[PDB]
C-alpha cells in the first residue's frame, strides 16, 4: 500500500543527493513488487521475497535514485568503484532488496537530459548510507583553491547526458533499494 | 586486510590426490561464495569450481567434472579443493579467488548463476604430475 | 572458450584496443564480460567488471565496452606500467561455466 508513490514518482532525484523516503506502519503488500513483470534486475539478500510477508513493517525504508545502464550492478554488498563509494555505499551485510527498472523513454532528452548529477571528486570515500548535498571544490594536493576550477583542481560533480541513441548500458536505470530492520 | 593465503602443494604421481587449503582473513568469509581458478604454465587462466556460501549449490569445469570435489569449513574459514585421478593434463598452478553474495530471483529460490567477477586472489601453489 | 587476439602491442601514449569475440551462448546471451590485468608473476588483478565498472585503485585510462558479440578494454594514453596479459570473462550457459579468454600480450614499443 503506501510505496505505490515510491515507484511512481514523475521525478526521480539525482545520486548524489538521493531521498531516504521511509514508509510507515501500514499493510504492506509484497505480492506487488514480487510478480511485476516490469523489473529487469530484481535483487533480494537474505530476506527472502514472499517470506517477508509476515515480517517487519517496523518504518521500511526505501531509497530512490537513477543510474545509467551497466552501472546498476556497482550496487551490490562491497563492489567498490566511482558510484558506489563517492555516491551511494550500502554496507557488506545488507538485509532487504534492491529494485530497479529501464526507463528508455522517461527520462532520456534527445538533446540531452543534463540535470542528473553524480558525484566524481571525494577525498576519504563514503560511509554506509550517507547522503552528501554539499558542493566544495576538491584540493587535490595542490596549492589551497578557492572557486578557481583551473588546472588539476575543479568541479566535484559531473552530469549524465542521457540520449536515445545509446546502448543498453548507457541509457539510464532507476534504482530502488529497500531495506528492513527491527526495534 | 582482507587477503587469500593458500597451502597444499603438490609433487605427486598421475592417479593419486592432494587436497589443498586455501585460507581467508579479514572479510565475511561466512557470506560469500569463493571459485577456485587454475592456470597451467605456457597459457591463461581456466576456470575449475564454485561452491556457495553453505555447501549447496556447486558447478565444475568440463576437464574436472566428476573427479574433483570441492569444500568448506566455516571453524577455520579455508577452501578445499580434493583431486583424485589426478591425470596428466590436469597440472597448473591453482589461484583461490572470491565471489560474490549474490542471491535473488523472486519466488524465493536462492541461486547464483551469475555475472560478476572475482575480486581478490591468492597467491597460487603450484601442483605438478609428472611420469 | 572467447577467443582473443593473442598479440597487440602499441607505442606509448596512443590508444590500444583489445577484442574479445564471443558466441551467441555466452556474452552475446546477455552475461557481461570483466578483464583482469596479469603481470607475469603474480595474480591477476580485477580491472573492469560489469562492461564499464572500475574499482578503487585502477586508473581512468581503462574503458570497456560490450555490443553485440565484442568487448573493448580501450586503454588510453598507455604508460611503461601497463604490458601484462588481459583476459576477458564470460559466464556462458551451453555448459554452464565461467568461461575465461585466451589471453592477449600487450606490450609497450
Ligand atoms: C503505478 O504503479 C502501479 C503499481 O506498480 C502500476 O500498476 C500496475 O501496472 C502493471 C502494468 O501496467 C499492471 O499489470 C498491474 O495490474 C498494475 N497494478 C495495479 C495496482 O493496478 C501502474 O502501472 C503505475 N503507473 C502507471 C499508470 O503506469
Amino acid at each position: 500500500c503506501p510505496f505505490g508513490e515510491v515507484f511512481n514518482a514523475t521525478k526521480f532525484a539525482s545520486v548524489y543527493a538521493w531521498n531516504r523516503k521511509r514508509i510507515s506502519n501500514c499493510v504492506a503488500d509484497y505480492s506487488v513488487l514480487y510478480n511485476s513483470a516490469s523489473f529487469s534486475t530484481f535483487k533480494c539478500y537474505g530476506v527472502s521475497p514472499t517470506k517477508l510477508n509476515d515480517l517487519c513493517f517496523t518504518n521500511v525504508y526505501a531509497d530512490s535514485f537513477v543510474i545509467r545502464g551497466d552501472e546498476v550492478r556497482q550496487i551490490a554488498p562491497g563492489q567498490t568503484g566511482k558510484i558506489a563509494d563517492y555516491n551511494y555505499k550500502l554496507p557488506d551485510d545488507f538485509t532487504g532488496c534492491v529494485i530497479a527498472w529501464n526507463s528508455n523513454n522517461l527520462d532520456s532528452k534527445v538533446g540531452g537530459n543534463y540535470n542528473y548529477l553524480y558525484r566524481l571528486f571525494r577525498k576519504s570515500n563514503l560511509k554506509p548510507f550517507e547522503r552528501d548535498i554539499s558542493t566544495e571544490i576538491y584540493q587535490a594536493g595542490s596549492t589551497p583553491c578557492n572557486g578557481v576550477k583551473g588546472f588539476n583542481c575543479y568541479f566535484p560533480l559531473q552530469s549524465y547526458g542521457f540520449q536515445p541513441t545509446y546502448g543498453v548500458g548507457y541509457q539510464p536505470y532507476r534504482v530502488v533499494v529497500l531495506s528492513f530492520e527491527l526495534l | 586486510q582482507v587477503q587469500l593465503v593458500e597451502s597444499g602443494g603438490g609433487v605427486v604421481q598421475p592417479g593419486r590426490s592432494l587436497r589443498l587449503s586455501c585460507a581467508a582473513s579479514g572479510f565475511t568469509f561466512s557470506s560469500i561464495a569463493m571459485h577456485w581458478v587454475r592456470q597451467a604454465p605456457g597459457k591463461g587462466l581456466e576456470w575449475v569450481a564454485v561452491m556457495s556460501f553453505d555447501g549447496s549449490i556447486k558447478y565444475y569445469g568440463d576437464s574436472v567434472k566428476g573427479r574433483f570435489t570441492i569444500s568448506r569449513d566455516n571453524s577455520k574459514s579455508t577452501l578445499y579443493l580434493q583431486m583424485n585421478s589426478l591425470r596428466a593434463e590436469d597440472t597448473a598452478v591453482y589461484y583461490c579467488a572470491r565471489g560474490v553474495q549474490g542471491y535473488y530471483d523472486r519466488s524465493g529460490y536462492y541461486n547464483l548463476d551469475y555475472n560478476y567477477g572475482m575480486d581478490v586472489w591468492g597467491q597460487g601453489t603450484t601442483v605438478t604430475v609428472s611420469s | 572458450v572467447l577467443t582473443q587476439p593473442p598479440s597487440v602491442s602499441g607505442a606509448p601514449g596512443q590508444r590500444v584496443t583489445i577484442s574479445c569475440t564471443g558466441s551467441s551462448s555466452n556474452i552475446g546471451a546477455g552475461y557481461d564480460v570483466h578483464w583482469y590485468q596479469q603481470l607475469p608473476g603474480t595474480a591477476p588483478k580485477l580491472l573492469i567488471y560489469g562492461n564499464s565498472n572500475r574499482p578503487s585503485g585502477v586508473p581512468d585510462r581503462f574503458s570497456g565496452s560490450k555490443s553485440g558479440t565484442s568487448a573493448s578494454l580501450a586503454i588510453t594514453g598507455l604508460q611503461a606500467e601497463d604490458e601484462a596479459d588481459y583476459y576477458c570473462q564470460s559466464y556462458d550457459s551451453s555448459l554452464s561455466g565461467w568461461v575465461f579468454g585466451g589471453g592477449t600480450k600487450l606490450t609497450v614499443l
